[PDB]
């Protein structure tokens, strides 16, 4: 047994290393950057047709300009989003103006090696967030996406995939994305790469669709409208 | 209250009256302001009789736990910070006006003021108190560069029986202390004992 | 069992099988590794401390290297051990007397100062957070009622009052030798209570040592005040020793 | 409230009236003002008395916690700075005026405290509203060393001067006698002030006072 | 630090507390109580574990405490720790009593000790209180109640139970003799020592090795008594004469 | 073996395993170079990507208008050291009005970074810091460790395969005091190629260089900006 | 610099005893004998003082110590243990008596003294104590003797024995105390209690003997403990 | 002298033989860095240490082991340098925390003194682990004089005339005992001290070395100085002559 501030001799820590992975256990989501937009996808995984889909939300707006993608431990990444909202509403308070896509990432990348026994207030973290995010949202330097890692390392991307099927579905995002695509083939791409690497197969019921725009603010897909891009299998 | 330390070649003269008072009523007419701090170090008090004594036993467990620390005999200048450092950083609470001259094998004879405001300077001769205001114009003329010691005995103890005179805060007994190498030395002037002066009269 | 382990009782201070404290013994050790005895004598008159002064190399200076300390000018004590761990003891046992006399007006007592420091080492004992320190204080001084005062506190927290004490290395030995001295009637006087004390370190150590190989401290009647002897007066009493 | 102290040959005799005033009236007419601090110092008290009793009580307190640990007889000198060092930290906001005195190793000790916190050595000192009145006595009659019955008479004397011509004391008078091997607390010493009895009792005649409702409850 | 930490507010591979259930263990070992409801009182009745000659006898009550006006408990464990708990039940009745200006409800005064059994249990790396305690009161909510205690912070509102020594034995035999709804304590003291008779290391059953205390309300007041020693005699040879008729 | 689990626990041979374990996390991270002149301190570093699909990592942060630095290591230890660096220099410009010393502000990191390798359940920092900064004294670089001991060096080089660009700088030491500003980064860069096999060479989107100096003010370049000091290059040299 | 440790070291074995206490038992156990008598006239204590040396000074150190004009104590284990909780027991009781005005009841103290005790074996960083302490007062017209174990535990006792062999001694003690002794009475058959276990002849410095009454609790004198103990009184 | 398991894990520990290792091996990591020298001579008191150069890309100056306590004290250093900067800045807040209370210089008894009870305050708990490094502090006055003492990672402070710490700390003090340092100025001493460094550089295990010294004494009116280049390069030149 060793304390949670541990160097390997390798030359890392030690639980920041397990809660990598943590995320491999986690649901897969696919996002990608647009010129004309940010779309983000993500598998619901219903354990039992009991349990209602609705409930089951990954994707979250932070503000009306910027969309949050989660994977891995849910419980823990509430923690993070709600805490991102907060830090966007400060900023709105202070300075009159919505923050850049980057700023909220590295907001959020300020908690990651906070974790500590001694020499910590009582109501302190004793372990990392266990928990992979995709930050995609418009500014004023255009759409953008951004991942983050519990090593609290964030980094633009153009497409990235996270979660348990991350070396599958990142690969085949390598062969079809360009520069100079279209967002409604953004969409259909994630999609039919979304199907490939679910266990149960892709309804209407059972995925998650954002979209962040210049056009227009944070738009979750509705039933309805998200069979119109499924039609096109 | 009127106190005074004059400063010789071999060491201190010191000199203090005996009157305290609460209004218009004397509390004590024996008072002793002449406080022991150290084997050659002395202290005069002057102002509010709780904050002055309150200190003066403060910087003797302060002065007493340095020397030993050192191992080696202390200093006027260290003993006069100590009452320094008590006197500026609580001003708006004390009421204090301490003199403390003494002897080290180091400096020698040491005379240093600390009024009211907690500042600290190295004088030849120190009055304080509120019967000093009356003897400013005597201690100028009278005093000489390079007295002895027993004329700074004599030089002290007329310039408190002027003072006690005039004023009504000041009287009772001169009490005087002579601080040198040898060690130190401690002598009471009485009733008829006083320096005496003539009241004009037509 | 008579030397059992259970748990962690041989790296913190808690309780054995047996209801020994391993860690509070092995402090005991620690006094003896610094290689050094200490022989206090108390008479009539005087109270005598005498402690071996070992200079390895010309290098060091001989007036620095000291275990005779001043804690009041009445207060003298000499520390046994780790020379780390006596000094802190001396320099808390410093503090405790000087805020006796602002307290309570009056100079302390070496009976009080001696359980003070007791009560103190007492808190490493039932504490797992700090080792006890690995040192052993003598404490001499005149009592203005009851006359001369000789104390001795344990890294244990044991303190109690001596006719005559020894630490170190040669303890055992040492105070077997002060045994036969107080059995026979002894007219205890300043040269008297000297002599003996230096005779037991210089019997057990077997030496006869220079006036610079140790260093004694007395507080008599007529003078109260902490004295160190040195070099001048220490080889004056060496060499009425080799007379009878 | 008048209390005095005084420094004869062998020991210390203390001396406080029994008055106890609520304004300009009396509350009390037989209070203890003289209080026990150790088996061998004792001290009277002024000014608030509540503020007295709970000042003398602490100290009594912590000396008793004192002289167990020491072993010994506690000094005059130690109930002095713990009177000294606490009434100064609150700066007199603690109205207590006491008079110290006590029979130690060293000899016999008369202090004055202050509420303040300035402590006075002298051989006699006087202290409350009739203060002055006692002192008045001391400054005449005073003379170093003298006998237990004559250092008696002086503090009765110079009390019972406080209890006459000063409004705020009265009744009976209160003294302390400490020596080096006698402890005399002599709690009616001097009574000159006598009430005169009621020649004409208006004793109330049994069922003159008209009742509405009784309840009567049965006890073990 | 972490090296020398017991590590007592941490979960095991099955999903339970081991400080916890040793804490159990402890009590376990400890004297037999037992406490069960009546129609128009309510008692307890405890084996007094410190038995010897030299003994002086000075307090009331050796495992029975006086908590409130109209309430009382008894302890099964460890004796030092149960006279911090004891302590402060008398505490949380007396700011209920000043605050509403009414006597503390039965089963407020349980919950509101298991929640500070089951903070030591949860947070702060400390041993858990390894005493079991059976709470006997009167309220004017519900009325006669009968309250036991786990180290865990677990209550429960029993009718007939028992806990410490031979419980599991004791508690099944109460199971057997126990009428619902029927039962007046002139026949719960009865049954009583019925139980405490067979579910004992040293059987014979003498006066000063039991203690008995009764909860009874008489002319709108709640009364709290502790049986002396001869009205224990009695009840004793009530059972042991029916010992004797047994055999016919 | 059992000692390598807490900074407070000595070694038998006189070391702290701890320590030595977060100066791994500085080789692991890819190599930067600083180097300085008589006028000028630049810093050039090499950027990594997870993934050809994400953009290249940032290795050169702000600090000041006249303090700049590379990081190597841990990325939120970077920032947290990063952060205090700003504020200290905030505070002098805040209370003396002038610029903060470049050797007055890298001695309040060996500060800093001494405290938490002497405490239990603390880490030491596992970054190493590059530090190119420019006073009254002339330009200066300064490398830290994850250990409080920090160097003032004319050139160096730390990272994954730094040794390379480590043994070009020492052969060119002497040549740099009196090198011209377009010289003295393309000295950095060749040191810089000297890391990576001969299989890549340095392009337009893994190259950053900051430069501070007596001339203009610290200032990064990325992609477009790192262009006209990547022309003129030098051909591979294997 | 320093911190100190929250958790405990007294913790429940898997059998159901608490280790450090019972250790705690066995400290005691292997101390100095210590005797202590009620005799409803007045109390006696007495403990054995071996100082095994001649050196050491005999009336420097005390075992038997005052805690207020009607309480003392005596003990059995390690001597700076119990010098601490004297420290305690005098404090307490001064407590008491600034708020009520009234000397404290022994019954009442000894609660306090093994509430402290009690605290040593939960609290964090902290080992029990190993001292058995046996405290007597005199209070409404009534003596009293009480018992307090490194548990927390205490009883009331008639007469009893502590230190080693005290199986012998309380065997001894029912065989020769008796309800209703004389206070002289009990000074002789609490001296011959700690003759049982004891050898080495017995001199006015190695035995300390403390009575307490109406009078209140003292100290007996080494001239008034040689007269006790020359064979006969 | 070997405990592997337990005993040497933690500084609040004590061995069964009554020995703290955790101590003894920030002792050993003082033993595996280069030698530092500092003898006192009539007028003051001269320092000496070799830095080893560990790369040749790092500027001359860096790394620095001579340190400014006071404007009158100096401090050379040895062992782990990033424990020695930290009691460098406790250092030098001891002795403005005296000046602000007093108002004179701190003298090198006293000061040594302070911070060696900070050193040890270091050695007896779990939480914080003893430095790694052991220094040496001088200074010169009118009044005291030369003063030269020392302070190990255990928290003990000597007086020396001439102390050396480091790798060959014992082949640095035979050549110390030598020299007549009782009776030699301290411009010869600086002629002296750069020999005694070149002799104990072990030039087949080490590579190459920087040679750092410093003045306290009359010649620099009581403030401690780095040497000038002219003095130190004609003292190195001695230093390789005397060589041959």
């Amino acid at each position: 047994d060793r304390g949670v501030n541990t160097f390997s001799p390798e030359g890392r820590l030690f639980q920041v290393e397990y809660a990598i992975e943590a995320i491999k256990l986690g649901s897969t989501a696919i996002g990608i950057q647009t010129s004309e937009g940010v779309c983000l996808a993500v598998e619901k995984r219903i354990t039992s047709p009991l349990m209602e889909p609705s409930s089951i939300e990954k994707i979250v707006e932070i503000d009306a300009h910027i969309g949050c993608a989660m994977s891995g431990l849910i419980a823990d990444a509430k923690t993070l989003i709600d805490k991102a909202r907060v830090e966007t509403q400060n900023h709105w308070f202070t300075y009159n103006e919505t923050m850049t896509v980057e700023s909220v990432t590295q907001a959020v990348s300020n908690l990651a090696l906070q974790f500590g026994e001694e020499d910590a207030d009582p109501g302190a973290m004793s372990r990392p967030f266990g928990v992979a995010l995709l930050f995609g949202g418009v500014d004023e330097k255009g759409p953008q996406l951004f991942h983050m890692d519990p090593s609290g390392t964030f980094v633009q991307c153009d497409a990235r995939a996270i979660g348990s099927a991350s070396e599958g579905a990142q690969s085949s995002l390598q062969e079809v994305y360009h520069k100079s695509m279209t967002l409604k083939e953004a969409i259909k791409s994630s999609l039919i790469i979304l199907k490939q690497v679910m266990e149960e197969k892709l309804n209407a019921t059972n995925i998650e669709l954002a979209t962040v725009q210049p056009g227009q603010n944070f738009h979750m897909f509705t039933k309805e409208e998200l069979e119109e891009v499924i039609k096109d299998i | 209250t009127t106190i005074m330390a004059v400063q010789f070649n071999g060491g201190v003269v010191l000199g203090a009256d005996s009157r305290t008072t609460t209004g218009s009523y004397i509390a004590n007419r024996v008072t002793d302001k002449l406080t022991p701090i150290h084997d050659h170090i002395f202290c005069c008090r002057s102002g509010s009789a709780a904050d002055t004594q309150a200190v003066a036993d403060a910087v003797t467990y302060q002065l007493g736990f340095h020397s030993i620390e050192l191992n080696e005999p202390p200093l006027v200048h260290t003993a006069a910070s100590l009452f320094k450092e008590m006197c500026y950083r609580y001003r708006e609470d004390l009421m204090a006006g301490i003199i403390i001259a003494g002897w080290d094998p180091q400096e020698g004879g040491q005379v240093y003021s600390v009024p009211m405001g907690g500042m600290m300077v190295r004088q030849s001769f120190a009055i304080g108190g509120s019967g000093s205001s009356y003897i400013y114009g005597y201690v100028d003329a009278t005093y000489r560069e390079g007295m002895t010691k027993d004329e700074c005995l004599q030089f002290t103890a007329n310039a408190l029986a002027l003072a006690m005179e005039r004023d009504g805060s000041s009287g009772g007994v001169i009490r005087l202390a002579a601080i040198q190498e040898s060690g130190v030395e401690r002598q009471v002037l009485l009733g008829d004992q006083i320096p005496k002066f003539t009241i004009a009269t037509l | 069992s008579r030397g059992s382990s259970a748990g962690f009782d041989r790296h913190i201070t808690i309780f054995s099988p047996e209801g020994r404290l391993y860690q509070v013994e092995y402090a005991f050790k620690a006094i003896n590794q610094g290689g050094l005895t200490s022989v206090a004598v108390r008479g009539k008159d005087c109270a005598v401390i005498v402690t071996q002064k070992k200079v390895p190399d010309k290098l060091l200076d001989s007036s620095t290297v000291t275990h005779l300390f001043k804690i009041t000018e009445s207060i003298g004590c000499v520390m046994t051990g780790m020379t780390a761990d006596s000094r802190s003891q001396v320099q808390r046992a410093r503090y405790e007397a000087a805020n006796w006399k602002y307290k309570y007006g009056y100079e302390i007592p070496v009976d009080m100062l001696c359980k003070r420091i007791a009560d103190i080492s007492q808190v490493y004992t039932q504490n797992a957070e700090m080792r006890p320190l690995g040192c052993c204080m003598i404490l001499i001084g005149i009592d203005e009622e009851q006359g001369p005062q000789v104390y001795k506190c344990d890294p244990a927290g044991y303190y109690c009052g001596f006719k005559a004490t020894a630490a170190g290395v040669k303890q055992t030995e040492s105070t077997s030798f002060l045994e036969k001295k107080v059995k026979k009637k002894f007219d205890w006087t300043f040269e008297q209570t000297v002599e003996t004390a230096i005779t037991c370190l210089s019997t057990v150590l077997s030496i006869d040592f220079k006036p610079s190989e140790i260093e004694v401290g007395v507080v008599t009647v007529e003078n109260p005040k902490f004295r160190i002897l040195t070099e001048a007066e220490i080889d004056a009493h060496l060499v009425a020793l080799a007379e009878r | 409230t008048t209390i005095a102290g005084v420094v004869y040959k062998d020991g210390i005799v203390l001396g406080a009236d029994t008055r106890a005033t609520e304004g300009m009236v009396v509350a009390d007419k037989n209070c203890s003002k003289i209080h026990f601090i150790s088996p061998n110092i004792y001290c009277c008290g002024a000014g608030t008395a509540a503020d007295t009793d709970m000042t003398t009580q602490l100290i009594s307190s912590n000396l008793e916690l004192h002289s167990l640990t020491t072993g010994r007889l506690p000094r005059v000198v130690t109930a002095n700075r713990m009177l000294k060092q606490m009434l100064f930290r609150y700066q007199g906001y603690i109205g207590a005026a006491l008079v110290l005195g006590g029979v130690d190793v060293t000899g016999p000790h008369l202090y004055s405290i202050y509420p303040h916190g300035s402590t006075d050595k002298l051989p006699y000192v006087t202290m409350g509203s009739g203060s002055l009145a006692a002192m008045a006595v001391f400054e005449d009659k005073f003379r170093p060393d003298m006998e237990e019955e004559e250092a008696k008479k002086l503090v009765s004397e110079a009390i019972a001067a406080g209890i006459f011509n000063d409004l705020g004391s009265g009744s009976n008078i209160d003294l302390c006698v400490i020596s080096k091997s006698k402890l005399d607390f002599l709690r009616p010493f001097s009574v000159p002030n006598k009430k005169g009895t009621r020649l004409g009792r208006y004793r109330c005649e049994k069922g003159t006072t008209a009742v509405l409702t009784e309840k009567v409850t049965p006890l073990e | 630090s972490r090296r020398y930490d017991s590590r007592t507010t941490i979960f095991s591979p099955e999903g339970r507390l081991y400080q916890v259930e040793y804490a159990m263990e402890a009590i376990g070992h400890a004297g037999t109580c037992l406490g069960i409801l009546a129609n128009d009182g309510v008692l307890l009745a405890a084996e007094r574990r410190n038995i010897h000659k030299l003994l002086d006898e000075v307090f009331f009550s050796e495992k029975i405490y006086k908590l409130n006006e109209d309430m009382a408990c008894s302890v099964a464990g460890i004796t030092s720790d149960a006279n911090v708990l004891t302590n402060e039940l008398r505490l949380i009745a007396q700011r209920y009593l000043l605050q509403y200006q009414e006597p503390i409800p039965c089963e407020q005064l349980v919950t509101a000790l298991c929640d500070i059994k089951q903070a030591y249990t949860q947070f702060g790396g400390k041993r858990p209180f390894g005493v079991s305690l059976l709470y006997i009161g009167w309220d004017k909510h519900y009325g006669f109640q009968l309250y036991q205690s786990d180290p865990s912070g677990n209550y429960g509102g029993w009718k007939a139970t028992c806990i410490g020594n031979n419980s599991a034995a004791a508690v099944s035999m109460l199971k057997q003799d126990y009428k619902e709804g029927e039962m007046t304590l002139k026949s719960a003291l009865a049954l009583a020592v019925k139980v405490l008779n067979k579910t004992m290391d040293v059987s014979k059953l003498s006066a000063e090795k039991v203690e008995i205390a009764t909860l009874t309300r008489e002319s709108g007041k709640t009364v709290i008594r502790v049986l002396k020693q001869k009205e224990v005699e009695q009840l004793i040879k009530k059972h042991e004469e029916e010992e004797a008729k047994a055999e016919r | 073996n059992q000692y390598d689990n807490d900074v407070t626990v000595w070694s038998p041979q006189g070391r702290i395993h701890q320590i030595e374990y977060a100066m791994e996390a500085v080789k692991q991270g890819s190599a930067t170079v600083g180097l300085k002149s008589k006028t000028h301190a630049v810093l050039v570093a090499l950027k990594r990507a997870q993934s050809e699909l994400a953009a290249h990592q940032k290795k050169i942060l702000h600090v000041d208008n006249h303090i700049g630095i590379s990081i190597a290591g841990l990325t939120a230890d970077a920032r947290l050291l990063c952060n205090f660096m700003r504020q200290e220099c905030l505070d002098s410009r805040f209370v003396f009005d002038r610029p903060l010393p470049v050797s007055r502000l890298v001695s309040l990191i060996g500060s800093k970074t001494q405290i938490p390798t002497q405490r239990y359940g603390r880490r030491p920092y596992g970054v190493g810091l590059l530090i190119a900064g420019y006073d009254d004294m002339g330009p200066h670089i300064f490398q830290t460790c994850p250990s409080a001991n920090y160097f003032d060096c004319r050139a160096m080089s730390i990272g994954a395969r730094s040794q390379s660009a480590r043994t070009y700088l020492e052969r060119h030491m002497s040549e740099f005091m009196e090198c011209n500003l377009d010289e003295l980064v393309k000295h950095g860069l060749r040191a810089l190629r000297e890391t990576l096999p001969a299989e890549q060479d340095l392009t337009t989107k893994n190259v950053s260089i900051g430069i501070v100096g007596k001339d203009l003010e610290f200032t990064i370049y990325d992609d477009d900006d790192v262009s006209p000091f990547l022309d003129g290059l030098e051909e591979r040299p294997q | 610099a320093k911190r100190g440790y929250s958790f405990s070291l007294t913790t429940f074995s898997p059998s159901g005893k608490l280790v450090q206490i019972e250790y705690a038992l066995a400290a005691v156990a292997g101390g100095a004998p210590s005797v202590g008598i009620k005799a409803a006239n007045g109390v006696v204590l007495a403990t054995e003082k071996k100082q095994k040396s001649i050196l050491y000074d005999e009336r420097s150190v005390h075992k038997v110590e005052p805690i207020t004009k009607h309480i003392g104590l005596v003990y059995s284990g390690m001597g700076p243990d119990y010098r601490v909780l004297v420290h305690r027991a005098r404090k307490l009781a001064q407590q008491y008596y600034l708020v009520y005005q009234e000397p404290i009841p022994t019954a009442q103290l000894v609660q306090r003294v093994a509430s402290v005790m009690q605290e040593y074996t939960q609290s964090g960083g902290v080992r029990p104590f190993g001292v058995s302490l046996l405290i007597c007062g005199w209070n409404e017209g009534r003596p009293y003797l009480f018992q307090s174990d490194p548990s927390g535990a205490y009883f009331a006792w008639k007469a009893t024995a502590m230190g080693k062999n005290y199986v012998n001694g309380k065997t001894f003690l029912e065989k020769r105390y008796n309800e209703d002794l004389e206070l002289e009475d009990a000074i002789h058959t609490a001296i011959l209690t700690l003759k049982e276990s004891f050898e080495g002849q017995m001199t006015e410095d190695n035995i300390e003997v403390g009575i307490c009454n109406e009078a209140g609790f003292r100290r007996l004198t080494p001239t008034e403990v040689r007269d006790y103990l020359a064979a006969i009184a | 002298s070997s405990i592997g398991t337990g005993y040497d894990l933690s500084a609040s520990t004590f061995s069964p033989d009554g020995r703290v290792f955790q101590v003894e091996y920030a002792m050993k990591a003082v033993e595996n860095s280069s030698t530092a020298i500092g003898i006192r001579c009539k007028d003051g008191v001269v320092f000496g240490v070799e830095k080893l150069v560990l790369s040749k890309l790092y500027e001359e100056g860096s790394n620095k082991r001579l340190f400014n306590v006071d404007r009158h004290v100096g401090m050379a250093v040895a062992g782990l340098l990033a424990d020695a900067r930290s009691l460098a800045d406790i250092a030098r807040e001891e002795a403005s925390n005296f000046r602000s209370n007093f108002g004179y210089n701190i003298p090198l008894k006293h000061l040594a003194d302070r911070v060696a009870m900070y050193v040890h305050a270091y050695t007896l708990y779990s939480a914080v682990r003893p430095f790694g490094c052991s220094f040496m502090l001088g200074s010169y006055s009118a009044n005291d004089g030369a003063q030269l003492y020392m302070i190990d990672p255990s928290g003990v402070s000597y007086g020396y005339w001439g102390c050396a710490i480091g790798k060959a700390r014992q082949a640095a003090k035979t050549e110390i005992e030598k020299l007549q340092m009782k009776e030699m100025t301290c411009r010869d001493v600086v002629k002296e001290v750069a020999k005694i460094i070149y002799i104990v550089h072990d030039e087949v295990k080490d590579k190459a070395f920087e040679l750092e010294l410093s003045w306290v004494g009359e010649l620099t009116k009581g403030r401690h100085e780095i040497v000038p280049k002219d003095i130190r390069e004609e003292a190195e030149k001695y230093a390789k002559e005397s060589l041959k």
